[PDB]
RNA sequence: AUUGUGAAUUAAAAGUAAAAAUCCGAUAAUAAUGGAAUGAUAAAAGCUAUUUAAGGUAAGAUUAAUAAAUUUAAUCCCGAGAAUAGAAACUCUUGAAGAAGUAAAUUAUCUACCCGUCUUGAAACACGGACCAAGGAGUCUAACAUGGAUGCGAAUGA
RNA sequence: AUAAACAUACUUUGAAUCGGCCAAGUCUGGUAAGCAGGACUGGCGAUGCGGGAUGAACCGAACGUCGAGAUAAAGUGCCAAA
RNA sequence: AAAAUGAAGACAUUUUAACGAGUAAGGAAACGAAAUGGCGUAAGGACAACAAAAGUAGUAAAGAUUUAAAGUAAUUUAGAU
């Protein structure tokens, strides 16, 4: 035979939706032909974290939006995200284009006098991207992480899952 | 019923199959523990430089 | 079966060189270590007072802090099937100035003369100087003349067989 | 069996390199009879290949392979007891065929194969300096003997049958 | 348009002339060199070469830790696997770690020629890719100025500048079977085995390899 | 005490030092003539013919000067690119009186130790198994965690 | 210098497993053992194929279903292809 | 694995390249370029002659015995009694 260092297995990248969601079938449909015949590198970036798992594309507060968006005042601000209401802090103009808006964050940035865009409506207008913000969300703020090790670590504990007489 | 006690057979073959983790950088640039003075002048001009640094951006 | 003492299989190892007993060199107390330089752990066992354990012995590590009578060292480790980073704090009779970027420190300076000259040549106009050459593992050498007015002929044969005894 | 004429050099500071090494080696090729010339400047001068030269290696022909001579032949061989020297004696037209001929009677005689046995030189004596019992017969003038008992010969394998017909006869030839 | 098809045949030919000038003009020099140096009396060092061919003897079973490495780092992971290799002091040393599993020599200009053009092969995009036109070694190794299939046979003679982008790009040759020694392949082929430097007499091996 | 053979060496003649045959070295390649396995059928970056001419680096040829030359000059020859014109559609045998293939039985050459399990190792002189049918063994409730799909989101559930 | 983008760095969750055995240009106890125990590596276990008549470990070589060739260990009086 | 194409074709697309041994063990379902592909048993909700009589059945169901066909295989299909 031949000596090979490992065989060949299945690369571990998403290529389609998850899910049976028909819209956003036609999605990664729409951006999978828009990056392989515009070849650039923005439709590359959408099309790939439309494809990841619900836990790796997380929110986007309209506080979080408003502070990336301050020196960008014509700007889109693009996350393949849910966008949630941040009900502390106020929203000022701007324009959004994410996969869905929380009720109370759509009317907080209508209401303002910005847009809220979906990705269909970014790709009719800006196809390739060029007035645009990519925007992601923080990962490790997920509380799951906080558990994950070994509690008697000396350096960086984890937090021992609650349970009998957990003093 | 004696059984054998220990052997290092194997062992290497299996510490090879996922190689030696070597440390990532951050972990050469740790500064726990150095000398009392020197943090203690670079806490100092941290400061100082972040004080300057935010006056600006108020000033803004 | 050996023991578990913190410096067991020392009989020869911490032994003072031959002839070599006694006080250290001034040299080594007076030797000025700064945080990023290369240094060679080697035990001393006429200072039995933080003695640095036995594994480190002729270890290269680097210098990251510098105390006012210790040298701290962070050398590689190795465990399972890992590498983990020791910070160490050895006193300067522990340890001795390494030599391993000895050659590479006069490859970085004689590139160094070299640019000074091509940043001056390049001012009055004049063509710059190339940079040295690499190294490079021992070359097919070339073909080459020999001039048979000096060379001389000895003939090559097996030996008859002599005896030792 | 070829012989070679090989020389080299050597170039450092043991070794002034105005001396050449020459050699004479029988050996099947040329790469195996380099690899006999560097062991014996390995063994007898300290010279290795990594601090040396090859200059020449060219096969030495027979001048005049249709004369017969008697080829004295001295050769260190090693045996279970120790290491002797011996010395015999072929007939051959060609130095080459000598050495090949030593080679297979060495085998057989005295057990030995090839990487035990050194030839240290090979030259050519009188007729009457043969001393083997056997081959001391046939280098006289009136050398004269009847074959007998010949089996017939074939002119080739085409005629080879494996049953014959009729009875079979030897020749005397 | 298709103009150029013209032009980069013109372009070929110019450069196969050149690289025949340099070979030719090569061997003239160490010819008058071994001829003057015989009328004078003097003694002529012939230069050693610059390029080795490797072919791997033994199969993938039993081998140790350290000859492993070596073998994968020749690119010579299967049986009746040749590879050019450059010959410097780290290469030497390498081939004789691994010399029970590899047999080893010089090729002559012929030998190149027959390896590329006939089991010849290029990495492109993970893909190997056989050789089989100017355009797919001009898209490989344009940018080594490398445009032509007569480039890639004289750069890999003579061992010139790009010799490692041009080497690590050719796919390493799938060869055939053939009588490896005369002994077995157990034994040196000093000792008339099969494995070890054959030096020239590696050329006769390729010839019934090929 | 006249003569014979003779390795080796030498003179003169012949010889520009490429024939053929054999041996010793070096090689194994281009080609041709017949086949085999898997295919294809189409016209060309086929092949051929006519024009000019990049080239022929020991060696396309003849010459001359000279020569242990892959040393120089001349004029003959051929000729890559390119432009212009040319050409490939076939025979025979067998088959609903059974072709090709496939299946069943028998024969012949090669081939084949008892399944399941414990075990480093069982075809084992280790254990269960006389044969057949039907039944026959990771399920349910409750608490937690990770993970993939789902709704809503400072709320979610009610 | 050489190799490396289906490279590299991983994170999470989890299965089985920790009765082992053999070889040797190796070692210790023993008179010695197809004995007991170790260092390094390769194997058998988990592994079929070609050869050694037969064989867990030996030699070549590791396996999708096939056709044609050159081979390896090793062989060429008949069984048995040469 | 990478390129190309992609509302429906179809054989789970087209091309190129590398690869395919294996005990214990793992790879739940769904995911158009599909994050392994499938066969079988029984029951529940639907669909099954698109023009107002809409799957098969006394012009012979299920079952049983065999003969052939499809599938690498689990199995399926059809004929005869």
């Amino acid at each position: 035979a031949i000596d090979l260092d490992r065989h060949h297995v299945r690369k571990h990248v998403s290529k389609t939706a998850r899910g049976n969601n028909a819209y956003m079938k036609l999605l990664v449909r729409l951006y999978g032909f828009l990056a392989r015949r515009t070849q650039s590198k923005f439709a590359k970036t959408i099309l790939h974290r439309l494809c990841l798992s619900r836990v790796n594309r997380p929110i986007v507060s309209t506080s979080k939006l408003a502070c990336l968006m301050k020196k960008h005042p014509e700007e889109t601000a693009v996350c393949v995200n849910t966008v949630t209401y941040d009900s502390r802090y106020p929203v000022p103009k701007m324009n959004v284009c994410a996969l869905k808006f929380t009720k109370t964050a759509e009317a907080a940035i209508t209401k303002a006098g910005g847009k809220c865009l979906r990705f269909d409506e970014l790709a009719l207008k800006a196809p390739t991207g060029r007035k645009t913000v990519l925007i992601r969300g923080k990962r490790n703020v997920r509380e799951a992480l906080k558990h994950f090790g070994k509690v008697c670590a000396k350096k960086n504990p984890a937090k021992q899952y609650k349970g009998k007489q957990t003093k | 019923s004696k059984d054998k006690n220990r052997s290092s057979h194997n062992q290497s073959h299996k510490a090879h199959r996922n190689g030696f983790y070597k440390p990532k950088k951050s972990a050469y640039m740790s500064t726990k523990g150095m000398n009392v003075q020197v943090l203690k002048n670079t806490k100092a001009q941290r400061k100082f430089a972040l004080a300057k640094k935010l006056e600006a951006k108020k000033a803004a | 079966p050996l023991s578990n003492g913190r410096n067991r299989r020392t009989r020869k190892l911490f032994k003072r060189p031959f002839r070599g007993h006694g006080l250290s060199n001034t040299s080594t107390i007076l030797h000025t270590y700064k945080v990023g330089d290369y240094v060679t752990i080697l035990c001393n066992s006429s200072i039995q007072h933080g003695l640095p354990y036995k594994a480190f012995h002729g270890k290269t590590g680097r210098v990251w802090n510098v105390n006012p009578h210790a040298i701290g060292v962070m050398v590689n480790k190795k465990v399972n099937n890992r590498i983990v980073v020791k910070r160490l704090h050895i006193s300067p009779e522990h340890i001795k100035p390494s030599g391993c970027q000895k050659d590479f420190l006069e490859r970085k300076a004689a590139v160094a003369a070299i640019r000074k000259q091509n940043i001056q040549l390049k001012k009055e106009g004049k063509p710059l100087l190339p940079l040295p050459a690499k190294r490079l593992p021992k070359q097919p050498r070339p073909a080459e003349l020999i001039k048979g007015a000096d060379i001389k002929f000895t003939t090559v044969a097996p030996l008859k067989f002599e005896e030792l005894y | 069996m070829k012989e070679y004429y090989i020389t080299a050099r050597c170039t450092d500071k043991a070794h002034n390199p105005n001396e050449i090494f020459r050699s004479r080696v029988f050996a099947p090729n040329y790469v195996v009879a380099k690899s006999k010339f560097w062991m014996m400047l390995k063994k007898q001068h300290k010279v290795k290949k990594i601090n040396a030269e090859l200059l020449q290696c060219q096969p030495i022909f027979e001048k005049n392979p249709t004369v017969v001579k008697n080829y004295q032949i001295f050769l260190r061989y090693v045996s279970a007891g120790g290491i002797h020297n011996i010395t015999k004696q072929y007939r051959d037209v060609t130095r080459v065929g000598a050495v090949r001929q030593m080679y297979n009677d060495l085998a057989s005689q005295y057990r030995t194969r090839q990487d035990k046995i050194q030839l240290i030189s090979i030259t050519t004596v009188g007729d009457k300096a043969v001393k083997n019992p056997v081959l001391h017969q046939f280098v006289g003038h009136h050398v004269k003997f009847p074959m007998v008992h010949c089996k017939p010969v074939i002119a080739s394998k085409r005629f080879n049958l494996p049953i014959k017909a009729g009875k079979l006869t030897t020749k005397l030839c | 348009c298709k103009a150029r098809c013209q032009a980069f045949r013109k372009e070929v030919i110019l450069r196969t002339i050149k690289n025949h000038k340099d070979i030719e003009a090569a061997k003239k020099a160490v010819y008058t060199a071994k001829k003057n140096a015989e009328i004078n009396g003097d003694l002529y060092a012939e230069a050693d070469p610059k390029l080795i061919v490797a072919i791997r003897i033994r199969g993938i079973n039993g081998v140790s830790p350290k000859i492993k490495k070596i073998l994968k780092l020749l690119r010579l992971r299967q049986i009746n696997n040749a590879v050019f290799i450059k010959a410097n002091a780290s290469t030497i040393k390498m081939l004789r770690l691994v010399d029970p599993y590899v047999t080893y020599g010089y090729p002559t200009l012929e030998t190149v020629q027959k390896l590329i053009y006939k089991r010849g092969a290029l990495k492109i995009n993970g893909n190997r890719m056989p050789i089989t036109s100017n355009c797919m070694i001009k898209k490989a190794l344009g940018d080594k100025d490398v445009v032509c299939v007569d480039d890639l046979v004289h750069e890999i003679y003579t061992v010139g500048k790009h010799f490692k982008e041009v080497n690590n790009k050719l796919a390493p040759f799938k060869l055939n079977g053939a009588k490896i020694a005369e002994k077995n392949k157990k034994i040196h082929f000093i000792l008339g085995g099969g494995f070890g430097n054959r030096e020239l007499l590696i050329n006769k091996l390729l010839a019934n390899m090929i």
